[PDB]
């Protein structure tokens, strides 16, 4: 029992589990069904995902679920930012109640639209309408930056921005999650990781993997690896390249190659975005602005000029 | 904050926003003989999170980028860089003393769209169900407040099919121009009718509480009494 939150905690009971949704090392979210979420409707049925602690998991790990919490409170509700329902905090395990995605995450959105290829076919020949189009992945692309954009404007940090941690709603929506990593740095301007632990290294910037530095420069970085895994359908970074030797690779300036199928700008975008000065990338402003030109020129729908 | 009226919002679940606009506005002001400013605003398709005014100038719809920012803590609306709101009511409002500058001439937006497509995406709705065919669908379902609406072959006239006291009973509504009449009572739209009597009792209290549909069934449906 920790400090209970009228705002956030939910009865226990108006909470209904359902099956797995996905899972790692030491954590797990499930679907369930939210009895009366809004107080004005006591009876409404909210279909919801709820985050909680695995079997195993350690003390360390509460902490980790209870400050995930307590982030995704004070950055507050964004359009492409998945957005918290409430919690079950009293008596029992601690349960993080949040919106649910029903299209899963990006790097599985992404894999189930791959094409068939020449002379081949798929079957039972799957849904040929949500084969996503060139317009599409840029704006994938681009509310991912947006979301970034606004959580860079509550100065915080990700520090775990990959394809696996983007959820993809019933329309499409990108909203990105995850938040047990992220960080606040309103007056300091940078996270210096000062103990040890689990880190995603193929997403990670130079520095926070060398230094233990941390910044919106650095998920820049994580973002180019996204772009990357995003432009080949989730392809998986560096492929083929055992972690040991990344460190060597990086060191020496090697950065991944262009996806197939990828105008040259969206790979000088992730260029930038992988510069080795941590200064000289493009931030989350940029990344928006420039992503929106691209949209509106890749999508050739016709809009009014006024200027 | 925005309550209907020439907002308009999601259109075709997220599928076709533009042209859905695009016919929503052509068959109305063609027909209703609508003056050059007529408009509706709508979420946008392109640019997921921002908006699009839509409107009609000269026998042509043409779309404006309504950009929205959510930094300033306070939410912005705008078209233009010179110009900024804190929300789309003030902007509208504006736009309808002040016209619209851009490469061609200005224009100053005139006078509102309703929702006349907003059914044909609705569970409820159906536009080729027979009677039967629909009471089929309602027999799968032993409750009080399933209900549906189907088209009918005669021009201009919808039924609403619903289960009243366990037994299936239907209602005839007709379409008379750009209002529809459910009997006597008159609404703007197919949907502007179905909200009312969502909230409102239909016959003997009974409210339209349950849309019905395949996945509809799926969800209650097993197989018909009679
Ligand atoms: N709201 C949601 N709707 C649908 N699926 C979700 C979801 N939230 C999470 N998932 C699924 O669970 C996966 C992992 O979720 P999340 O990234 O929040 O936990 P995690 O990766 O931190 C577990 P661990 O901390 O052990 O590594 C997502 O990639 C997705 O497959
Ligand atoms: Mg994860």
């Amino acid at each position: 029992e920790l400090p209970e939150d009228p705002r956030w905690e939910l009865p226990r009971d108006r909470l209904v589990l359902g099956k797995p949704l996905g899972e790692g090392a030491f954590g797990q979210v499930v679907l369930a069904e939210a009895i009366g979420l809004d107080k004005d409707k006591p009876n409404r049925v909210t279909k919801v995902a709820v985050k909680m602690l695995k079997s195993d998991a350690t003390e360390k790990d509460l902490s980790d679920l209870i400050s995930e919490m307590e982030m995704m409170k004070m950055i507050g509700k964004h359009k492409n930012i998945i957005n918290l329902l409430g919690a079950c905090t009293q008596d029992g395990p601690l349960y993080v109640i949040v919106e649910y995605a029903s299209k899963g995450n990006l790097r599985e959105y992404l894999q189930a639209r791959r094409p068939p290829g020449l002379e081949f076919s798929f079957n039972p020949s799957h849904n040929p309408e949500e084969q996503l189009s060139s317009k599409d992945l840029v704006s994938c692309a681009y509310q991912v930056a947006r979301g970034m954009e606004y959580l860079a404007s509550k100065k915080c940090i990700h520090r775990d921005l990959a394809a696996r941690n983007v959820l993809v709603t019933e329309d499409n929506v990108m909203k990105i999650a995850d938040f047990g990593l992220a960080r606040d740095i309103h007056h300091i301007d940078y996270y210096k990781k000062t103990t040890n632990g689990r880190l995603p290294v193929k997403w990670m910037a130079p520095e926070a993997l060398f230094d233990r530095i941390y910044t919106h420069q650095s998920d820049v970085w994580s973002f180019g690896v996204l772009l990357w895994e995003i432009f080949t359908l989730g392809g998986s970074p560096y492929p083929g390249v055992p972690v040991e030797e990344l460190f060597k690779l990086l060191k020496e300036g090697h950065r991944m190659d262009k996806p197939s199928n990828c105008t040259n700008e969206l790979y000088m975008m992730m260029r930038d975005c992988w510069h080795a000065v941590p200064s000289q990338r493009p931030t989350f402003k940029q990344l928006v602005e420039d992503l929106d030109r691209i949209v509106a020129l890749t999508s050739n729908q016709e809009y009014l000029d006024l200027s | 904050h925005s309550s209907e009226k020439w907002f308009h919002g999601k259109l075709g679940a997220g599928r076709d926003g533009r042209h859905i606009a695009e016919r929503l506005l052509t068959e109305y002001c063609i027909e209703t003989g609508a003056p050059d400013g007529s408009f509706l605003v709508r979420e946008s398709e392109t640019f997921v999170g921002d908006y699009t005014l839509s409107f009609w100038r000269n026998g042509k719809v043409q779309h404006c980028r309504i950009h929205s920012r959510q930094d300033a803590g306070t939410p912005k609306f705008f078209l233009t860089d010179n110009l900024v709101f804190d929300s789309l009511y003030d902007l509208i409002t504006h736009y309808q003393q002040v016209p619209l500058r851009c490469n061609e001439f200005e224009m100053r937006l005139s006078e509102p769209v309703p929702q006349t497509n907003a059914h044909e995406s609705k569970e409820w709705y159906h536009a080729s169900l027979t009677r039967a065919q629909a009471e089929h669908m309602l027999m799968r379902v032993p409750r009080d407040g399933a209900f549906l609406v189907r088209k009918r072959n005669e021009p201009n006239s919808y039924a609403i099919s619903f289960r009243a006291e366990g037994k299936i009973k239907h209602c005839r509504v007709q379409q008379e121009g750009q209002t529809v009449m459910l009997g006597n009572s008159e609404f703007d739209s197919l949907v502007d009718l179905i909200s009312y009597y969502e909230k409102h009792p239909l016959y003997r209290k009974m409210k339209l509480r349950y849309p019905i549909n395949e996945e509809a069934l799926e969800k209650i449906g097993t197989a018909e009494p009679d």
